[PDB]
C-alpha cells in the first residue's frame, strides 16, 4: 500500500495473506467471507503469463496477523471463476479458497460480509470512498533498501471511486463492468494506491443503512503504483456474487 | 449474515476507527 497508514488492532480482521507454503514466500492478499471460504484474485493462483499455477497443496493462509494472535491454514481446495479472462485484460478477476478446516473467529479473526444488490447500488459512486487493506510494497521503486519498501504493520488506505469514462480514459487495457477502478485524481492533492503484494486483497465499505463493513472490490491489476493519471482497478464483487454463491452451494456443504 | 461485518474491537464495543467516518462523509457529502 502506497501513502497508507499503519492499520489499528483488528481495524481488518477478515484480512488474509497468502503464502507459498515451502519455501515461505507471500504471494497475495485475500479476505476471510465465512469460517471456512477466503476470497482472492484470480490472477494470485493462475496466471501462465507469469508461469503461474497453484494448486492447492503449494499454498498456506495467514488470518489475524497485526504486525498466538495470528493463524495458519492450510487449502482444501482453489475455485477459480471459469470465464476469468488471463490472456487479455484480467476479466473477472476471482476465486475462492477452501480451508481445510474451518477458523475460529476471535478479536481479530472476523468475516467481512459480501454485498447484496441494494447495497452495492448505494454505494458505488464516483467519489465513494472504500478501504484497501495489504502487506504490499510501500512503493513502487526503492531509494535505499529493498525493506524500506516493505511494511511492519498492516497498511491501510481510503480511496475514492473514480467515474467510468476517467477510468477507461487513463489505460489502453478494455476495462469491462467487471472491473471499477479507484483512486485521487492528479488535483486533488491526495494521494494512495495498492501496490506489488497487495493484489487479491480487499476494496472494502461501510454501510450506513447497518453499519456492517462489506467487500466491494478485490485489488486486481494497475499501471505501476501511485502514478499520476493512473488508477487501481479491483474485480466486481457484486457482479460476479451468484458465481461465488454457487461455488459455496455446490462445494460448501 | 451473521455477524459479517461487525468488527469486534470497533463496531461491537461502540467504537469508531480513526478514517471510517472520512468514508461514511463521502456517501453523504
Ligand atoms: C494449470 O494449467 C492451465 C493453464 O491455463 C490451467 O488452466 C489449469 O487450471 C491447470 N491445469 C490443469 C490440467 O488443470
Ligand atoms: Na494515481
Ligand atoms: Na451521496
Amino acid at each position: 500500500i502506497v501513502e497508507g497508514s499503519d492499520a489499528e488492532i483488528g481495524m481488518s480482521p477478515w484480512q488474509v495473506m497468502l503464502f507459498r507454503k515451502s519455501p515461505q514466500e507471500l504471494l497475495c492478499g485475500a479476505s476471510l467471507i465465512s469460517d471456512r471460504w477466503v476470497l482472492t484474485a484470480a490472477h494470485c493462483l493462475l496466471y501462465p503469463p507469469w508461469d503461474k499455477n497453484f494448486t492447492e497443496n503449494d499454498l498456506l493462509v495467514r488470518i489475524g496477523k497485526h504486525s498466538n494472535i495470528e493463524k495458519i491454514s492450510m487449502l482444501e481446495k482453489i475455485y477459480i471463476h471459469p470465464r476469468y479472462n488471463w490472456r487479455e485484460n484480467l476479466d473477472r478477476d476471482i476465486a475462492l479458497m477452501k480451508l481445510k478446516k474451518p477458523v475460529a473467529f476471535s478479536d481479530y479473526i472476523h468475516p467481512v460480509c459480501l454485498p447484496d444488490r441494494e447495497t452495492a447500488a448505494s454505494l458505488l459512486q464516483a467519489g465513494y470512498k472504500g478501504r484497501v487493506t495489504g502487506w504490499g510494497n510501500l512503493r513502487e521503486t526503492w531509494t535505499t533498501n529493498i525493506n524500506e519498501i516493505q511494511p511492519s504493520v498492516l497498511q491501510v488506505v481510503n480511496l475514492p471511486i473514480v467515474e467510468r469514462p476517467v477510468c477507461k480514459d487513463s489505460t489502453r487495457i478494455r476495462i469491462t463492468d467487471n472491473m471499477f477502478c479507484a483512486g485521487y485524481k492528479p488535483d486533488e492533492g491526495k494521494r494512495g494506491d495498492a501496490c506489488e503484494g497487495d493484489s487479491g486483497g480487499p476494496f472494502v465499505m461501510k454501510s450506513p443503512f447497518n453499519n456492517r463493513w462489506y467487500q466491494m472490490g478485490i485489488v486486481s491489476w494497475g499501471e505501476g503504483c501511485d502514478r499520476d493519471g493512473k488508477y487501481g482497478f479491483y474485480t466486481h464483487v457484486f457482479r460476479l456474487k451468484k458465481w461465488i454463491q454457487k461455488v459455496i452451494d455446490q462445494f460448501g456443504e | 449474515e451473521a455477524d459479517c461485518g461487525l468488527r469486534p474491537l470497533f463496531e461491537k464495543k461502540s467504537l469508531e476507527d480513526k478514517t471510517e467516518r472520512e468514508l461514511l462523509e463521502s456517501y453523504i457529502d
